[PDB]
């Protein structure tokens, strides 16, 4: 009577693949030391019959590497390497076009909100303090790209696959930024209870939820108070290279030369699509390879980037 | 030994008693189970920190009644 067994491929430097039988009776710790798949750490898990054909990454239990990880990538994660090799595994597939004059990503793997991510941090007055992330960032804004976007599905914990939102990833790779000097003061007014103001520095001070336009953030929103009431918001003082203005995808007007670029969604919450747009000498849609320009444009929209240098209101 | 409050972008907030060394994966299944969204469906931050499965809450620093914020993801 024969064991139950699958055929997968094996690799320790993502160039050399071996060819593995693997025994269902025991995780994969257990036959290979720390073992990964599509950016999982799949050490603990048993195989499953649908992990047949895919190419898994080992990688042994040193911890000479965790001095590497922690000073190359900022991060005591012992997982990421793996997590990150991973990834890479599937990410060298993946095919990088040039497409008005930024580097993008083909369709695949659900990877359109990488290609967001990617598209928009290329415009930005923003650079990485993890050295590692900085040399893949640089490699990808030359059109080699497959590292970044490794390190950013496991910097934000993804898996290759996977549907992801923009906000949520910029968020995670945010946290990398050389933003020690971004800040923004708020200060919210509340008929009941009174006036308050708020000072943020670092992702907080240059990313907000709840409106799409710098103008109404300026000018004043809507935010439910702490008494129950509904009070207003503004900003006071900003000091940043750029900031990001988010919200629930509405449909929404982009007018050359009011924005750096956005990103579009079509679809709902379950399931969705990412576009990007930028502005040139006029509006180009950016869907992955595909390219359409336009002088003006009007869809679902869910994240607005800005140019900033320093703001102060003229309000009280 | 630790309440705090998580809050909607929605405006809602609720209270949530945890312990510094339960999951930040184990905290998302009790505001799942609360508020009746799936667990694939939103993340926590605290202060413009994304809070991973993994990690333990104590990581991030909480502290009594403090705010960890609910965000929606959108699945693109
Ligand atoms: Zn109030």
């Amino acid at each position: 009577m024969e064991v139950k067994t699958i055929k997968v491929f094996t690799t320790v430097d993502n160039t050399n693949l071996h060819t593995q039988l693997v025994d269902m009776s025991m995780t994969y710790g257990q036959q290979f030391g720390p073992t990964y798949l599509d950016g999982a750490d799949v050490t603990k898990i048993k195989p499953h019959v649908n992990h047949e054909g895919k190419t898994f990454f080992v990688l042994p239990s040193d911890d000479t590497l965790r001095s590497e990880a922690f000073e190359y990538y900022h991060t005591l994660d012992e997982s990421f390497l793996g997590r990150y090799m991973s990834a890479l595994n599937h990410t060298k597939k993946w095919k990088f076009p040039q497409v008005g004059g930024l580097t993008s990503i083909k369709w695949a793997d659900n990877n359109c909100y990488l290609s967001s991510v990617l598209l928009a941090l290329q415009q930005l007055e923003v650079k990485f303090n993890a050295p590692a992330l900085q040399e893949a960032y640089y490699r990808a804004r030359a059109g080699d790209a497959a590292n970044f976007c490794a390190l950013i599905l496991a910097y934000s914990n993804k898996t290759v696959g996977e549907l992801g939102d923009v906000r949520e990833t910029m968020t995670h790779l945010l946290q990398h930024a050389n933003l020690e000097s971004a800040k923004r003061v708020l200060n919210v007014v509340c008929k009941h209870c009174g006036q308050k103001t708020t000072t943020l520095t670092g992702v907080e001070a240059v990313m907000y939820m709840g409106t799409l336009s710098y103008d109404n953030l300026k000018t004043g929103v809507s935010i439910p108070c702490v008494c129950g009431r509904d009070a207003t918001q503004y900003l006071v003082q900003q000091e940043s290279s750029f900031v990001m203005m988010s919200a629930p995808p509405a449909e929404y007007k982009l007018q050359q030369g009011t924005f750096l670029c956005a990103n579009e969604y079509t679809g709902n919450y379950q399931c969705g699509h990412y576009t990007h747009i930028t502005a040139k000498e006029t509006l180009y849609r950016i869907d992955g390879a595909h390219l359409t320009k336009m002088s003006e444009y009007k869809g679902p929209v869910t994240d607005v980037f800005y140019k900033e240098t320093s703001y102060t209101t003229t309000i009280k | 030994p630790l309440s705090i409050l998580v809050r909607n972008e929605r405006g809602h907030s609720n209270i949530y008693e945890v312990f510094l060394t339960q999951t930040v994966d184990t905290l998302k299944k009790k505001v799942s189970q609360r508020e009746q969204v799936h667990e694939d469906q939103f993340w926590l931050s605290f202060e413009g920190r994304p809070m991973e499965d993994k990690e333990l809450l104590g990581e991030y620093g909480l502290k009594p009644q403090c705010t960890v914020i609910k965000h929606l993801r959108l699945r693109g």
